[PDB]
């Protein structure tokens, strides 16, 4: 397993811009240019590419040679590659990839306060009385664990937000482990929360324990190489 | 840009307009390429269901991201 980190602490100029879209396919090049926020474009195209820096040193492929598919619900994979098992995750300033050779999710929220009703409409009911038993000095941040180490599985699953968040639970310990409760029947898995930015909360969630201690940050020169 | 045509379509834009922050949503315009997330798409049906007493599904949002659409879903219901 290897987790890659992006901070945007600026805006990509336009010539990096540019340069990044020389990467993508046509298809993608015009999604980018769909988008009504140019960050929003940044953060899909960084994600773009990074998967695309990653695989192509790891396969010993051009940049430009990975073709992307999506399977039914929308989560990107390389037919050629199958092998080769990613997601990423974009929010605010970051953009995060994982990388095994089993399927993984991951997943990064900036945490923003927000009231409970999202929990209470939607996550499992031992999630929601979790929350409620945080002092409020902790319940927005409790709420973004939950978020990002539910959505970490989901997306690791492949089916997004199609699986009801109340089909399963989740639980950060004290101690900073992190437990799940499914019908298992399923097959093995495991999250990690990481500390990477203290206004935001990310996880990820892969088919086995054996996870980095910190993640490897990148840049956008080594991305353009 | 298509301007809302009736009385959903209109509502549905101005919870869209303040769960994004901005201004002027057409009825074609798709939801994640304006600023929605997974985390705005449940405000986004919290929302719905406080108006119209109506479920709306994430993978449905998902599936068809415009007002259109999901105005369509919204009233025959
Ligand atoms: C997957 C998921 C929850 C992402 O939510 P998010 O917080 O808004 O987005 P994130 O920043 O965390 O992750 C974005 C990346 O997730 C990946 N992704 C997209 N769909 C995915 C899926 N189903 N499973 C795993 N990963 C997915 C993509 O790499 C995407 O990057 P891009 O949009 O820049 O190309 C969300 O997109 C989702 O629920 N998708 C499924 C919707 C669905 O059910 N469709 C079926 C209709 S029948
Ligand atoms: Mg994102
Ligand atoms: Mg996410």
């Amino acid at each position: 397993m290897k987790i890659y980190g992006i901070y945007m602490d600026r805006p990509l100029s336009q010539e990096e811009n540019e340069r990044f879209m020389t990467f993508i396919s046509p298809e993608k090049r015009e999604k980018c240019r769909r988008f009504y926020h140019k960050e929003d474009a940044h953060r899909t195209l960084l994600g773009d590419v990074l998967v695309r820096s990653v695989i192509s040193r790891q396969y010993q492929l051009d940049k430009s040679d990975i073709r992307f598919s999506t399977q039914e619900y929308g989560k990107p994979c390389i037919p050629d590659l199958p092998d080769a098992h990613f997601n990423i995750s974009h929010s605010g300033r970051w953009v995060i990839g994982a990388f095994d050779s089993q399927p993984i999710g991951i997943d990064i929220e900036k945490t923003k306060p927000i009231s409970l009703e999202i929990a209470k409409r939607f996550f499992s009911k031992t999630e929601y009385s979790d929350l409620l038993a945080k002092d409020k000095d902790e319940q927005t941040d409790y709420f973004y664990h939950l978020w990002s180490m539910k959505e970490s599985f989901i997306k690791q699953e492949g089916k997004g937000l199609s699986l009801p968040l109340d089909s399963f639970s989740v639980r950060l310990h004290q101690d900073g482990q992190v437990s799940i409760e499914l019908p298992d029947s399923h097959s093995p898995c495991y999250i990690k929360t990481y500390e990477v930015d203290p206004g935001y909360k990310m996880a990820v969630c892969a088919a086995h324990p054996d996870f980095p201690e910190d993640i490897t940050m990148v840049s956008y020169e080594e991305l353009l190489r | 840009y298509v301007a809302p045509t009736n009385a959903v379509e209109s509502k549905l834009a101005e919870i869209w307009e303040r769960v994004l922050g901005v201004s002027g949503i057409g009825i074609l315009d798709n939801f994640f390429q304006i600023g929605g997330h997974a985390l705005k798409a449940m405000a986004v049906a919290a929302q719905v269901h406080r108006e119209y007493q109506v479920e709306l599904p994430l993978k449905v949002l998902f599936a068809q991201p415009t007002i259109k659409a999901l105005a369509q879903y919204v009233a025959t219901r």
